[PDB]
């Protein structure tokens, strides 16, 4: 019975959860967290007055680029890395080491800049609309997006592999090499007797 | 009048007002007797969540507004050149700006100016969810075939090496393989076949390691086989638009049937892209949301095709769970709903710019949770009260078939080798 | 939790595992008798019971191939069906009740839920108040 | 044009010894198209301050090229220099408020377009001019898997 | 017998001969599976709290 207990139901629930989760509004030295300094995500993260705190904390260190960002996450020194949805996603299809835990919020696309006043700004805006619907941007992200190159966390029962089978099989191995000396000291008894 | 964004509630029974956070809308009824005239005044009273947006855009933008429903189309398609609805009331100067569930594509936008959007939109399937079967061969899987044939090579060598020399060198039959065999494999399965016990100090005490190494095999292979003889892996029915069975239903076995309701974008993008699939799609062709929904639960449709937030809404909030969308969230031509604004005008920029500051306000999401959020939205809660079918044990009987087909050729074989 | 032992288990599985043990037991008297058969039907019956019952094995090669693989796969039944009557035994019940007062039944009250409360007092006049 | 490195859109491999990109065929058969660039050096303009041409490819550089087939316009694409996306200083110690980065390059008179996972608030759409959305998108936490060894 | 039969097995002892006492025999170790299949469900949590 207890065997069994311990070799099933053993797992964290779930990571942090929401942006407004305790954790975050009371930051500690312990739990560290940033992003990427001069950027969207730093600027309504400032504009949100009820955690004018935490941005203390996101003031204490702010990396240069996004790339170094995910090489500090990657060799265990930062915790979390708030970033956008694409990107983050890409990172742990291709990288497979690191999870995207959460809800999303302050949801805006990617748009293209330009002038105050230009025609290109005109005409650009219904050339994207035209080549959108008309399977080139599906077709982009299939092929630019699109690796897949993990597989997936789907369920809770999980296989079994060679861990614990090589030491049961040193156990009933380790058998044979007291079997002999027995039998060497029963044949020296026998002698005797 | 549509899903919640918007929709409009009678008068009240007897207080002849309408209730707090609520805007009073005009109703005009044309569908009376024609002798005089009838411009059919009704007032009625409008809430929801793109009412909610329209009240935080004026409570910024300084002006007041009248509301008033369009008596002529759904949404608007281009019908001999003459656009008639939302988009035919915007483009006639009977009015100035259309708020809702109006959609942002190609001819509109060049027709009228469109605002940023506020909400995702696109186009997928629902479907109902289909009955999955369980993965045979089931029983060999809280293991690995590595460690089966382990344990294979394992008992024969412990068994032969060990065994033999211990009774061949300590002092009913001598001890043949057959004996050897026999009794471990028995050990191993939990027990009872008949055996008959070797002697000597060292073949017990081997004898012993092998039932320790038995009993630890058989607690580890018990521990989750609940779990392993129950889960069962879901299909989807197509892709998506792309596979044979949407774009060629000719060379079919009985006809997929799909179909969705007419005049609207979605059937505009789908005529000028796919033809014969529009063409066998307007066979099907349904006549509102709920009839469509009720046909699809039923059984006489299996693909709807319409906007995906409301499919999600309502895929959401539906009595029990039933259906659900295709691809588990997927949107083709992911669009955005917005705000009509009159052809060459000034209010677009102020529109634009306090529904920015909306978005980096914050409060977007909290009207989201406010009236969008659904009930059978959630995962789907724990599998139990499981009932061990015919599929997972004749998994297992194919091994007592196999075993009888050797048996039968061994018996032929030793019976030709005694001759 | 029913009340019954027959339960985790359907009955057609049952039946085939009632004909299954006659079967096996034919084949395994047949094969080691034209290449016993009382003393063969206990020993497929007592393999399967697991009680101790059965006096001696088959010396038929195949009739001993044969009953190798039937006594994994009686344990493998015993093994499944004690397996699935423990998991309807454990972990079976509601998560919990109605636990905040903005949860969404209570948000949109639909006509199978029913709840109120007593007329001409404080939490009505409280309850009125949260025009929400 | 400027563009900016982005880990899922925008790829930057040195060149060949030639000068020209090593072209290189994808999974599906299709020769991958790339653009050269004009990129600064290895860490930063601050030790190094040299720019170097450079190899640019990605779903951007794709979406340009589209563009320019469909309204016959050309374009010189290079990097910017400060590799910030944009903000706007406004320290009351220098009497003045302007842009930085991509932003600061644009409103410059540098370049005419920016082609790059540009995101939409209200602070940048005041100054300039906003197109539809190519791609839509929100903002999530990245951690590293537990792995539990229990 | 019995006791060893309820108690998963082993005590060595030895089997009667006659068909009722066998068919008797068989119920006894159907119900001793069931005894103890039942008695082995939740034991670590008993063992724990
Ligand atoms: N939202 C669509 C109508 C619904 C649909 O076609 O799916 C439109 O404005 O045309």
């Amino acid at each position: 019975a207890n065997l069994a207990a311990f070799l099933v139901l053993d797992r964290p629930e779930e990571r942090i959860t929401g942006i407004n989760d305790p954790r975050l509004r009371n930051p500690s030295d312990k739990f560290i967290y940033a992003t990427v300094k001069q950027s969207s995500v730093d600027i309504y993260f400032r504009r949100q007055v009820e955690l004018s705190t935490m941005y203390r904390h996101m003031e204490k260190h702010n990396y240069e680029s996004a790339a170094e960002a995910i090489q500090a996450v990657r060799d265990n020194k930062l915790h979390a890395f708030i970033w956008d949805s694409a990107v983050l996603e890409f990172e742990a299809s291709q990288k497979c080491d690191l999870v995207t835990t959460g809800e999303l919020f302050f949801r805006s696309g990617f748009g293209i800049g330009m002038r105050k006043d230009s025609p290109w700004k005109q005409q650009v805006s219904l050339s994207i609309l035209k080549s959108h619907e008309n399977g080139f941007m599906e077709d982009l992200d299939k092929t630019w997006v699109r690796y897949q190159e993990c597989d997936s966390r789907s369920n809770a029962p999980a296989t079994l592999t060679f861990e614990n089978m090589a030491g049961v099989f040193m156990l009933v191995a380790g058998g044979i090499v007291a079997g002999i000396f027995l039998i060497f000291i029963e044949i020296a008894y026998k002698r005797h007797k | 009048e549509e899903a919640p964004f918007v929709i409009v509630e009678s008068v009240d029974p007897l207080s002849g007002t309408c209730m707090r956070n609520t805007v009073p809308c005009q109703k005009r009824i044309i569908s009376e007797n024609k002798t005089d005239e009838e411009p059919g005044y009704i007032k009625k009273c409008c809430k929801g969540f793109c009412i909610d947006i329209l009240k935080k855009i004026s409570k910024s933008v300084k002006f007041t507004y009248d509301l008033y429903l369009v008596t002529n189309g759904k949404h608007g398609k281009k019908i001999n050149g003459t656009w008639n609805g939302m988009i035919g009331e915007v483009v006639m100067k009977r009015a100035y700006m259309a708020v809702g569930s109006l959609t942002i594509n190609e001819e509109r936008s060049e027709v009228v100016d469109f605002s940023v959007p506020f909400i995702e939109t696109g186009i997928s399937v629902m479907v109902s969810r289909s009955n999955g079967t369980v993965s045979p061969s089931a029983f060999l899987e809280p293991f690995s075939a590595d460690v089966w044939v382990m344990m294979f090579v394992m008992l024969l060598i412990v068994s032969a090496v060990a065994v033999f020399v211990f009774e061949y060198f300590s002092p009913g039959p001598s001890f043949t393989i057959g004996k050897a065999i026999w009794l471990l494999w028995g050990l191993v399965f939990n027990n009872s076949v008949p055996v008959q016990n070797p002697k000597g100090t060292t073949s017990k005490i081997m004898v012993s390691v092998w039932a320790f190494f038995a009993v630890i095999f058989l607690a580890s292979y018990t521990a989750n086989l609940a779990a392993f003889m129950i889960q069962e892996e879901y299909v989807d029915q197509v892709s998506g638009l792309s596979d044979k069975k949407f774009q060629r239903p000719n060379d079919f076995s009985p006809p997929f049937r799909f179909g969705t309701v007419p005049n609207g974008s979605t059937e505009r993008n789908i005529r000028n892209n796919y033809a014969e699939m529009h063409a066998y799609m307007g066979k099907f062709n349904q006549r509102g949301v709920d009839d469509a929904l009720l046909s699809l639960k039923t059984g006489k449709l299996d693909a709807f095709i319409y906007d995906a937030a409301v499919l999600n809404y309502m895929a959401g909030r539906d009595e029990g769970c039933k259906l659900v969308t295709i691809g588990s969230g997927k949107v083709f031509a992911s669009t955005g709903y917005g705000i009509a604004i009159q052809k060459d005008s000034g209010w677009k920029r102020q529109v634009d710019l306090a529904i920015l500051q909306l978005f980096g306000d914050g409060e977007m999401e909290e009207l989201e949770a406010l009236w969008l959020t659904g009930i059978c939205h959630n995962e789907k809660n724990e599998v139990m009260s499981s009932q061990l079918d015919i599929d997972n044990m004749a998994g297992v009987f194919y091994m007592l078939g196999a075993a009888m087909a050797l048996s039968l050729i061994t018996f032929i074989c030793e019976h030709l080798f005694y001759w | 939790t029913l009340d019954s032992f027959m339960q985790p288990f359907q009955s057609t599985l049952w039946l085939l595992v009632g004909l299954s043990v006659h079967v096996v037991a034919v084949m395994l008297y047949l094969l080691d008798r034209f290449s016993t058969l009382s003393s063969a039907m206990w020993f497929s019956w007592g393999v399967l019971l697991n009680s101790g019952i059965g006096e001696g094995a088959p010396r038929s090669f195949s009739a001993r191939i044969l009953g190798m693989v039937w006594a994994g796969f009686a344990m493998i039944i015993v093994a499944s069906y004690t397996a699935n009557l423990a998991a309807f035994l454990v972990l079976d019940r509601p998560e919990e009740r109605i636990t905040g007062i903005n949860d969404p039944r209570l948000r949109n009250p639909s006509d199978k839920f029913i709840y109120a409360t007593v007329k001409q007092s404080s939490v009505d006049i409280y309850f009125r108040r949260q025009v929400e | 044009i400027v563009t900016i490195h982005q880990e899922p859109f925008v790829y930057v491999k040195p060149t060949m010894s030639d000068g020209t990109c090593k072209e290189e065929f994808t999974v599906n058969g299709d020769p991958v198209k790339k653009v050269i660039c004009t990129g600064p050096n290895d860490t930063s303009p601050g030790s190094p301050r040299h720019t170097v041409p450079q190899c640019c490819y990605g779903f951007c550089i794709d979406l340009l090229i589209k563009l320019a087939r469909t309204m016959q316009f050309t374009y010189e694409v290079h990097l910017v220099a400060d590799g910030k996306f944009g903000t706007q200083e406004r320290v009351q110690n220098s009497n003045k408020k302007e842009w930085n980065g991509m932003m600061g390059e644009l409103l410059s008179g540098q370049a005419d377009m920016i082609v790059a996972p540009l995101t939409i608030n209200n602070e940048r759409a005041q100054y300039i001019e906003f197109s539809k959305p190519f791609k839509y998108q929100g903002l999530t936490i990245l951690v590293k898997k537990e792995i539990p060894r229990s």
